[PDB]
């Protein structure tokens, strides 16, 4: 005969709401979301909202009581701890007058904007989300989407330029990854932009990549949060790289010159050397793109197939063949406008992109230049 | 009412009866400190001299012991440590001497205004202990003093000797042998 | 917007210099993130 | 007038020796 | 509050603001550079908070006011002299082609209308400009690095940029690729 009480015990252990959470955690709103934001912890649905506390809302968010225990036994909460210390110092050396003191205690900061490495160390969190390797694929979908996109997004406080050029770097070493192993296969272009599918290990990926225009970020959006996002992707394709480069036996990371990427190389800036049906699609022809057609786009199309040789204006880019319109190699050339060689063949991109849709040589003649063009499908 | 704590009530009313209670002049004296601007130029010259840390000594010795692997003349510093300004002034090679205000202990500086009067070096008071803690990279100084510098900046020290000579010493002429304080009124 | 079913409308063009770049795209993408991240997932 | 003369003038002059910021 | 101390180095700037204008006005505005026309990229940088009514004047003909604005400018000898009236203010260099295309991309902006709008469609720069022999984006950036007749009507065109505020990123003819690279 013991009495016990019905608010103690039942949903109310098994979920607790943000601001116990939080008050449990001991952490600011910031630091806590940048920690969940680390950790994955989604807040889900309790059976009963009615059941776990007396004050309750539905606009009210709850967590689950071990993601809570998982989340207070980290050692990225002594890394908070430390890292804030280490700002306090270096404000105390700012405040001091010394100089000197502040350039050491910057320089032990690791602070990403002088590195563009993430700030963290971010090894053992996914280890332990990711298990195994076609997990990190499958989040790697979103992971790559956001990569490519903030590549081709401009920079402010909370995102700065270095890691962008990282963010730049890296998404060229993944698509040189995918030119020279060929695990490209379907590649599909729109008003988004072009969604592009590879297969890796049997899995599939799917990500999207906008075109090379000024994009407005006119409204209400968080940076910071966007910032997390960047260092948790840049950790997730970087090990991703990694582990796919010593896979093919590639060495990582290939090297890059300063000089040919300061000229423009943009894909042909990095060298990889191997050891440290697409392929029949384009296996001996000649490309050429114009002065109006997306360099990157079509170059990462033309390579991830095993095209031999594709060439580009001097103004587009730099690394490439010979730029004159009056060179009898090229065979195939990608005009769209509003020379007229009798040898070469004037295509436009709809061409090539049926051809890769479809792999079956559809007609240059049925895509002509000056003529409306016919539909084209979305394979998926 | 509400009440207060009592740190800060001690706080408080040790700071009303510090401000009117009847101040023998040695520590009446202290209430007097120098102006901003001239506090600013006696720092300038000051960061200009002051010495240098753990790191830049350890540095330079490391420099001084690879170049012995593989000259020099007497630096020049700001002075600090009590006792060690006090011998400094008493032997007559301090030519400046700036003293903290806020000393817990103020029988450690109440004689040091009267010692440069004698011995004849030019003295100021300036706000904060923690200010000259700084530049001497410690969390506070008691005094610090100057004694020589270099060449390219004498004429400057010069100058800001006789300004403090013009600027607060006739300023605290008369008021510094007469009792501070009272609430008369 | 954002009380449509679909998003999206077909929009036929002649060349892909035709084409322009749809910029709430970052909005939109930004969107699933806290998507993954605070919309809670239900089994 | 002589009031608010004076005012402004003891102001400039806890300015000029105490200065502004706090 | 103003402290005398401000004053008497505002004087001393603007004198010696004075004199050096003089000195320039005075002596033969020649340059140590080769009669060809080039092309420089200008970036303003914070400085004297008082500016004299001639470089106010190129300023304003320059199109140079607001904070961390650039601006593409001939060389030739009386755009050599603007630029060398107004060195104390501006940064200026030759420019890499990844740093244009990249800025422009980034940050590019267009003025129809006394109004300033994001680039957002090719048919918008088609609208606003028509028949010069413009019809794209890379048009205009291998016009802007390619010489052509059509650079006045394009500079007016185009809005000049804003550039983020670094956190710690004379002549010079190279480094100011860095400076733009850390600017972004």
């Amino acid at each position: 005969g013991k009495a016990k009480k019905k608010g103690k015990s039942g949903a109310a252990r098994n979920y607790m709401t943000r601001t116990q959470a939080v008050k449990k955690l001991q952490l600011s709103l910031p630091d806590f979301r940048k920690l969940c934001i680390w950790k994955g912890i989604y807040p889900r649905e309790p059976r009963d909202r009615r059941k776990v506390n007396k004050s309750a809302t539905a606009s009210t968010t709850f967590y689950y009581t071990k993601d809570i225990q998982y989340l207070l036994h980290e050692p990225l909460l002594q890394k908070f701890r430390e890292q804030k210390a280490l700002e306090k110092k270096i404000s105390r050396a700012l405040g001091r007058g010394d100089v000197s003191n502040a350039a050491r205690l910057e320089r032990n900061a690791n602070l990403p904007e002088k590195t563009g490495k993430p700030r963290y160390t971010l090894n053992h969190i996914i280890r332990e989300r990711y298990p195994t390797f076609q997990d990190a694929l499958r989040d790697l979908d979103d992971c790559l989407s956001m990569l490519f996109l903030f590549a081709n997004l401009p920079s402010t406080t909370a995102v700065p330029a270095k890691m962008i050029a990282r963010c730049e770097r890296l998404c060229h070493e993944f698509q040189h990854y995918l030119i020279v192993t060929h695990s490209l296969r379907k590649s599909f272009l729109s008003i988004k932009g072009i969604y592009y599918q590879a297969n890796i290990q049997g899995e599939d990926i799917l990500w999207l990549v906008p075109y090379k225009f000024n994009q407005r970020i006119v409204g209400d959006v968080d940076f910071r949060i966007m910032g997390t996002f960047v260092e948790f992707y840049m950790t997730l394709l970087g090990f991703v790289n990694y582990r796919l480069y010593t896979s093919i036996g590639l060495k990582y990371p290939p090297k890059f010159d300063q000089v040919k990427d300061d000229q423009g190389a943009e894909l042909a800036a990095f060298s990889l050397e191997g050891l440290n049906d697409p392929s029949q699609l384009f296996a001996n022809f000649t490309f050429f793109l114009s002065r109006e057609t997306p360099r990157q786009p079509l170059e990462f199309i033309l390579r991830a197939f095993g095209c031999k040789r594709i060439g580009w204006d001097a103004v587009l880019g730099e690394g490439a063949f010979t730029t004159d319109e009056s060179d009898p190699r090229i065979t195939h050339q990608i005009i769209d406008r509003p020379g007229r060689y009798p040898g070469r063949i004037y295509v436009q991109p709809q061409w090539v992109w049926d051809s890769i849709n479809d792999e079956e040589l559809k007609p240059p003649e049925l895509y002509a230049p000056g003529a409306q063009l016919p539909p084209h499908l979305s394979p998926f | 009412m509400v009440k207060w704590p009592e740190y800060i009530r001690l706080q408080r009313q040790k700071k009303i009866l510090r401000m009117r209670l009847k101040v023998p002049p040695a520590i009446a004296q202290f209430q007097y400190t120098l102006d901003k601007n001239l506090a600013a130029q006696a720092f300038k010259l000051l960061n200009k001299y002051r010495p240098e840390t753990k790191q830049e000594k350890k540095e330079r010795l490391l420099r001084e012991a690879t170049a012995i692997k593989e000259v020099s003349k007497k630096p020049y510093t700001v002075k600090y440590g009590l006792n060690h300004v006090v011998g400094l002034i008493e032997n007559k090679k301090a030519s400046l001497v700036l003293i903290a205000n806020d000393v817990d202990p103020i029988e450690l500086v109440v004689f040091l205004p009267a010692l440069c009067r004698k011995m004849g070096i030019p003295y100021a008071i300036i706000k904060g202990k923690a200010r000259l803690g700084t530049l001497v990279h410690k969390k506070t100084a008691a005094v610090v003093a100057i004694t020589e510098v270099r060449s390219e900046d004498k004429n400057e020290l010069a100058k800001l000797i006789s300004a403090v000579k013009e600027g607060y010493l006739e300023k605290v002429e008369d008021t510094r042998k007469r009792w501070g304080g009272g609430i008369m009124g | 917007p954002e009380d449509r079913e679909k998003d999206y409308l077909p929009t036929k063009y002649d060349s892909l210099r035709k084409v322009p770049a749809w910029g709430n795209f970052v909005k939109e993408r930004f969107e699933r993130c806290m998507d993954l991240y605070l919309a809670p997932r239900v089994r | 007038s002589k009031a608010a003369k004076g005012a402004q003038a003891k102001k400039a002059a806890q300015a000029a020796l105490k200065g502004v910021h706090s | 509050f103003k402290r005398a101390e401000k004053y008497v180095k505002e004087y001393r700037e603007q004198e010696r603001e004075k004199i050096r204008l003089a000195r320039i006005a005075k002596q033969q505005g020649s340059f140590h550079i080769p009669a060809e026309a080039k092309l420089v990229f200008v970036i303003r940088i914070k400085g004297i908070n008082k500016i004299p009514p001639k470089p106010r004047k190129i300023l304003q003909l320059l199109r140079l006011r607001q904070i961390n604005n650039g601006v593409f400018v001939k060389v030739t000898k009386a755009t050599a002299e603007m630029i060398k009236i107004v060195e104390p203010w501006v940064a200026y260099g030759y420019p890499n082609l990844k740093s244009v295309r990249e800025l422009i991309y980034k940050r590019g902006y267009g003025k129809v209308n006394g109004q300033r709008i994001p680039l957002t469609d090719n048919a918008i720069i088609e609208e606003n400009l028509g028949k010069y022999g413009i019809i794209c984006i890379e048009d205009l950036i291998h016009e802007i690095f390619t010489v052509g007749p059509n650079f006045k009507q394009a500079a007016n065109f185009l809005w000049p940029f804003k550039l983020s505020n670094p956190n710690g990123g004379g002549n010079r003819e190279e480094h100011i690729n860095a400076l733009i690279r850390a600017m972004n």
